[PDB]
Order: C-alpha cells, then structure tokens, then sequence
C-alpha cells in the first residue's frame, strides 16, 4: 500500500516543478495540467486518509495528512499566482478539515500515551499552520493569522507538556499546562480545547502514577478548566473519574485537605456535566 | 561500500555551504576550490555508479545520481555569480547523462517490477529536471525548457501508468500512455521512448490477465508507436510475442475484429524487426483468425485478416 | 531519551513556523514569544547534549547538537531581522560552542574508529558554519567570516580525508591532509588541529596494515606539524608511539632511511612534550635504528641516527 503515498508525493513534486517551470514559460494549460493533477492527487489522498482511520494505521493516516499539507502548499502556490480565490478557499477547506482530523488523531494518541504519534500529528499541525498562514497572507485575514499564531503556540505547548511528561518533570509540566490552557483560550477552538483537556487528563494520570496527589490536583485544576471551557460531557466525565482517582489516592496518602480539593474538583466537573 | 555515498553527500553539502559563504564576497578562489571539491566528488560518484550498476545494486547507483544532481545544483549556483558558461556546459551535459542513466535504471526497475526503486528513480529524474530548469531559467535556452517540461510530464505519465497498473484500470493505463507517447515524441528522446516501451510491455502483460483485449490492442498500438522510433530488436521481438499472445486471447474471446487489429499492430512492428520466425507465426495465427472469421461469417474481418497476413508474409 | 529529542526538535520547528508567520505579518510580540521558547529549548538542549555524552551515546548527543544548530538557525533568523547585537553575540556563542562539542564528538568518533558518527558530526559542523556566516555577514565581522570559511574548508578536507580512509589511497589521503593542516594552521583552532592529528593517526594505522611505512611517515610529518601548534600532550604521546611502531616496521623492512625519518618526527614531537619516559623509550629505539644503520653500513644515515639520538638524550 505505502508506495501510493510515495507516488502521490512524486505527482505533487512533478506539479511543483511544472508550476516552477510555468512561472518561467507562459502556458495556462501548464497551470491547468498542474492544478488538475494536484487536485486529483489530493482527492486520491483524501480517500485513503478517510479509509486509514477505519484501518487504524494512524501512522499511514498522519503520513497521508503530511501529503495533504505538502500538496496544499503546491495548490496554494498555483492558486495565489493564478489569482483565483475559489481554489484558495478549496485548499483552505482541505487543509482546515485535515488539521481538525489531525487534532482528533492527536487526542487518541495522547489518550493511549502513544506520544510518538502525538508529536508527529503536532508536526502535521505545525506544517498545516504554515500553509494556512501562507494562504491567509494573500486573503488578508488577520483573524486567521492570529489563529495560526495561536495554533502554533498551542501545538508548541502540547509538545512542551509532552516533553515534561516524558522527562517526569511534573512541576514544569503543571506550569506548561497552565500556559497551554491560556493558549487554548487564545485559539478559541473546542477541538483544540478537547486535545488540551486530553493532555491535561494524561498529565494528571502521570502524577497519579507517581503518587504525587498535590501535583495531580494542580493538573486536574487545569484539566477541569479546559473541560469547562470546552463543554464536552465525555471529557467532564473522564475528569470527574480521574478526580475520584486523585481523591482515593489522597485518602491513601492520609491527607484530608488534598481529598477535599479533589472532591471539590470532582464536584465542579459534575456541576458542569449536569 | 555504502559509507562513500554518505561522505560524498557531506562533501557536496560542504561545497554548498562554502559556495554560499563565498557568495557575497570578492573571492573567486573559494568558488574555484568549492568547484574542485565538487568535481572530485562528482568523479568519485560516477565511478561508483558505473561499478554499482555492474554489481547490480540499483539503490546505491540511484543514490549516487541523487548526490550528482545536488552537485549539479551547486555547480550552477557557483557558476551564476562567476558569470561562467563552461561550468553550466559541464553541469547540463552531466545532468543529461545522469538523467539518461536514471531513466535506464527506471526501465530496469519497471521490467523487474520493483516499485520500490521506481518511486526513488522518479524522484531523482524529477530533481534532475529541476536543476536543468534552474540552468534554463538563467541561460535562456528554450530547447532545455522543452526537454525539461516534456521529461517531467512524461515521468508524471509513467508514474500515472504505474498507478493505473497497481489499480488494474487498463482504460486509465491507455489514457495515460497516449499522453506519454505524445510527450516523448514531442521531446524526440529515443531513450525516454525506450523506457515508455518497456513500461508498455508491463501494461500489456497485466492487460492479458484482465482479459480486456479491446483495450489491450489500444495499448499495443501505443507500444509500437514508441518501439518504431527506438528500434531495439529484442524489445521488438518481445513486443511481437505479446501481440501474438493478445491475438490468441482475442481468438479465445471470439473477437476476431480485435484480433485483426492486434495483427495490424503486430505487422507494423514485425516489418521493423524482420524476424522470419515472427513472420511465420503471424501467418499461422492469421490463418487461425481467418478460420474463426469464416466460422462466425465475419467475412469483412476475414478479408482484413488476410490483407494483413499477406502484408506480413510478403516481408519474407 | 528518543521522544525528548523529537519533542525539542518539534519545538524548534514550531519556533521556525512562528518566526516565518511573525516576519510575514511584521509582528513583534510573536518574535518575543518565539525567542523565549527558543532560549528555553537552548538551555534544555545544552543539558541534554552534556548528559548524552556522559551516557556515552554519541549519536543521541550529535542529534541534540543538531537540535541546538536548528535552534541557532531560528535564533539567528529572528535576531538578524530584530536588529540587536547581544542576540547575535549569544547566537554566535551558541553555534560556536555547539561546533566545539561537535568536533569533540568527531575527535572521539575517529579515535574509536566509527567514521559514520564522525561524518554525521561533520554535517553538524558544516551546518554551524552556514549559520555562523549568516550571522557574521549581517553583523559585519570579517574575522568571524574568515574563521567560518577556513573552518568549513578544513571540515571539507577532513571529509575528503575520511573518503580517502574508506578508499585506501594513502597518497590521496596525504594530499587531503596537507590542505587540512594548511587550513587548520591558518585558522588556529585547537580542536580542528586535534581532529587532523587523530585522522592522521588512523591513516598511519591503515598504511601500516598495507605495509606502506613510507607514506605513513609523510602522514606523521603533517601530524607533528599540526601538533606543534597545539600542545595536546597525549596526542603527541600517541604520535610518538606510532612513530616508534612505524620505525620498528621500517627496521623489519630494512628501510633505515624511513626509520631515521620516523625518529626525526618522534624527537620533534618529544621536544615539545618533554615526557621523560617517551624521551628514554625513543632514544632506546634510536640506538636500535643506529645499530641497523651500522649493519647496513649507511654512513650518512648512521650520522643522522647519531645526531638525532644524541640531541634527544642531550637534555633528557
């Protein structure tokens, strides 16, 4: 199967070269060839990318999303010099739902603790943010550029939090999570907020694994903040469950104040869930 | 063995950095030294590629070509501010010979069915064309634009055809192949046409397994269009064997009209090859086709079959 | 380990995107954010790189250096458009220090005999030279520009020498090494000189396997030429031990002229080092060389063996 992506890449490269050549040598049918080749390759990639989530090979899926971003760069190059906004709008829609789908993949990877895939999906997100910014630079949307700065900020924050978790540097992780929830507030996207909450959950799970219940309460206080801003009841349920983990762990550590905080956090999560 | 390519890549990268460092400064001696570093690396890489091709490790060979293409890119980047054409004259000729060798590698990979080399070789050829295009962008040679564009769109067709082969879509395969010969014939590159023809054999081999002889003859009609330029006698005999096999399948299907068109392709090739054993086999097959056309009462097809049979047999 | 490298690299890649976006928009605050992120990564990556060498895994270490070089590239891209000298100074310091550590890796790698790691480190060094030069041009400092260029040339010669070490042409290796000492002596970089000497030692070890003591001495003549600039006492000791090993083989070959030249190198090095055990071991062998020069009846060679042994002993 995998060779499909390599061939798609080659067709994208051919399109890139043809576009480069066409900026030297005048032929609108070179532009039309390259656009048709590229769009068809992108749709072929999209079919595979949709299939890959059913197949569960997320590695091939995020590789296909990298192809989509790389193709989107070439599509944007063609479109911006050809001077057509509808093709930019198409490329933008392609990139936007691709990146949103990457955010879903990243949430699964962080739930698994399969941080390998999370870092790679975050890379796809970075490169998508690059391509989105290139499009926005020609459309004039300062709002999208602020969102790109926010998206790159948030993906960096997720990366930093992941690094602190892999290191076990949990106070720095809690500090980084406090930065991350502000970055999510800058972004204003519920799916990013979900990914950040899933990170905050996984962060608290590491503190529970350590038995550092007070660090876990700090992590949970961020997690429930993210979940409260997101409004997702399944996240709020998972947060309430983890808060009861922390509460039981706090009684196991023999401290009533950390129990009291953990119960108040569980009750905040329950109050938002209704 | 392998480490030499890694070192050479580092040498080319070092030359690139040296050239970039020198670029803003009045020191053509640094540029000359960088060019000497690049030339030695290129001479090493060509010698390695020659030997690796003899040994049959195509991955080492194509990686050496990748390095050489990067070296050509560096040589052009040196040559521009130097105002020197002779460097470009070396680089373009070297890049053309590299592209030829990469196309020959691509043909061997297609013949052997090694998709894994095919992708790599395609990327290499595409990069080679990009470097030729940078050279053309500076130098203004319009023929090099035609060469580059046609090479690239021909690789894109070759890739599309390989994708169609993996998908089993013989109609897509024909659609692509028709454009592939269109590009390659406008280029006039007989080695590109050879690679196209070798791919067309693989198209025919799978088209028989699919059993759609009506599409397969359109593919064979493209195959001879290229093969008639290239003139490689063993390739022509291989093509003729495939055309006869296609005719045998068309008889099993009872489609004598497609069988006669398959013979019309077969004679066009056999008339170049001159192989009397092909002429004998063509006449024998044509008589079986005439027998089928008689049995069907398709006598316009029978007379067309025997017109082609006479046209073939008269070459003896 | 592995994940943290990936993550920090991704944090640099994120800073690279953020800097692109910020420069496209013309915004300041996003650069300030990026700079804070990049500095935090630089501080973390320095720790990681220092720890990785203490763990003995040079590959993890050199990858961490490549992260630092990516960070330096981003920091420079920010700083040179930001327009501040202290930022450019800090970036230059970071890149230079990373290059020092990279050469320390390269020295250790060649001393162990893993050219693959050394080649990787040379790519890191080449990258650092590019970054340093881009800083130095935009800052305006010809000394650092010349330093970058000369370092890059010396790196290129070292890469060529590594290629020659793979190939086994010891004359080519010496030809490269002559240019390598030329660049290194013009640069005055202690670690570059150390690296050249270590390479020359392994060149000599291969020349001994081949039995080519003559070219081994030519390599050693470069080795002392470099070592005499730098005073690496243990490298001088290794050079002297090699010179005695070479002299013992030259005695076994009966080439007392090459043996006396090997002693002539050994005393030149020992005169810098002042190591009494080396001096006495050298003089001990120098009388074996004089003994064989007398057995051959070579008057001028025995007069040289006299002159060397006596000058070696005369203040030891």
């Amino acid at each position: 199967p995998e060779l499909f992506l390599q061939d798609l890449r080659s067709l994208v490269e051919a399109a890139r070269i043809l576009a480069r050549l066409a900026r030297q040598r005048g032929d609108e049918h070179a532009l039309e060839r390259a656009a048709r080749w590229a769009e068809q390759a992108a749709r072929q990639a999209e079919r595979l990318a949709r299939q890959a989530r059913k197949e569960g090979n997320l590695e091939l899926a995020l590789k296909a999303l990298q192809i989509l971003v790389n193709a989107a760069y070439v599509l944007a190059e063609i479109a911006r010099d050809r001077g057509n906004e509808e093709l930019l709008e198409y490329a933008a829609r392609l990139a936007e739902e691709a990146a949103r789908q990457a955010i879903e993949i990243a949430a699964q990877a962080m739930e698994e603790g399969n941080f390998e895939l999370a870092l790679e999906a975050l890379e796809i997100i970075n490169e998508a943010a690059r391509v989105l910014a290139r499009i926005a630079h020609h459309r004039g949307n300062q709002e999208l550029l602020e969102k790109a700065a926010s998206l790159t900020h948030a993906s960096a924050a997720l990366s930093r939090a992941i690094a602190a978790i892999l290191e076990g540097d949990v106070e720095k992780a809690v500090r980084a999570a406090q930065e991350a929830v502000k970055a999510a507030k800058e972004a204003g996207d519920n799916d990013m907020l979900r990914a950040v909450a899933i990170a905050a959950l996984r962060i608290a799970k590491e503190a529970e694994k350590q038995g550092n219940v007070e660090v876990a309460v700090k992590a949970a206080r961020v997690a429930v903040e993210a979940a409260k801003q997101a409004g997702d009841n399944d996240v709020l349920r998972l947060v309430s469950e983890r808060a009861l983990s922390i509460a039981a762990s706090s009684v196991k550590q023999g401290n009533y104040e950390v129990k009291e905080k953990a119960i108040r956090v569980a009750k905040e999560a329950n109050k938002q869930a209704g | 063995l392998e480490l030499a390519l890694k070192a050479l890549q580092i040498l080319v990268n070092a030359a690139y950095v040296l050239a970039e460092i020198a670029r803003d400064r009045g020191n053509e001696e640094l540029l000359e030294k960088a060019a000497r570093l690049a030339e030695e690396a290129a001479r090493q890489a060509e010698r390695i590629a020659r030997q690796a091709r003899k040994e049959g490790n195509l991955e080492l060979a194509l990686k050496a070509l990748q390095i050489l293409v990067n070296a050509a890119y560096v040589l052009a980047e040196i040559a521009r501010d130097r105002g020197n054409e002779e460097l470009l004259e070396y680089a373009a000729r070297l890049a053309e010979e590299a592209a030829r060798q990469a196309i020959e590698i691509w043909a061997q990979a297609m013949e052997e069915g090694n998709q894994q080399l095919r992708t790599k070789a395609a990327h290499i050829i595409l990069r080679a064309a990009e470097v030729l295009l940078e050279i053309a962008r500076d130098r203004g040679n319009q023929e090099l634009l035609e060469k580059a564009a046609s090479l690239v769109d021909a690789v894109a067709a070759l890739q599309q055809a390989a994708a169609a082969i993996l998908e089993g879509d013989v109609e897509k395969a024909v659609r692509a192949a028709q454009e592939a010969v269109k590009a390659a014939k406008e280029a006039g590159d007989n080695d590109m046409l050879r690679a196209v023809a070798i791919a067309a054999l693989r198209i025919a081999k799978e088209a028989e397994k699919q059993g759609n002889v009506e599409v397969a003859v359109k593919a064979a009609r493209v195959a001879v269009e290229a093969a008639k330029q290239a003139g490689d006698n063993d390739v022509l005999r291989k093509v003729a064997e495939q055309a006869l096999r296609i005719a045998k399948e068309a008889e099993k299907q009872g489609n004598v009209e497609v069988a006669v068109k398959a013979a019309r392709v077969a004679v066009e090739a056999a008339k170049q090859a001159g192989d009397n054993d092909v002429l004998r086999k063509v006449a024998d097959q044509a008589l079986e086709i005439a027998k089928a056309a008689l049995e069907q009462g398709d006598i316009d097809v029978a007379q067309k079959a025997m017109d082609v049979a006479v046209e073939a047999l008269t070459q003896a």
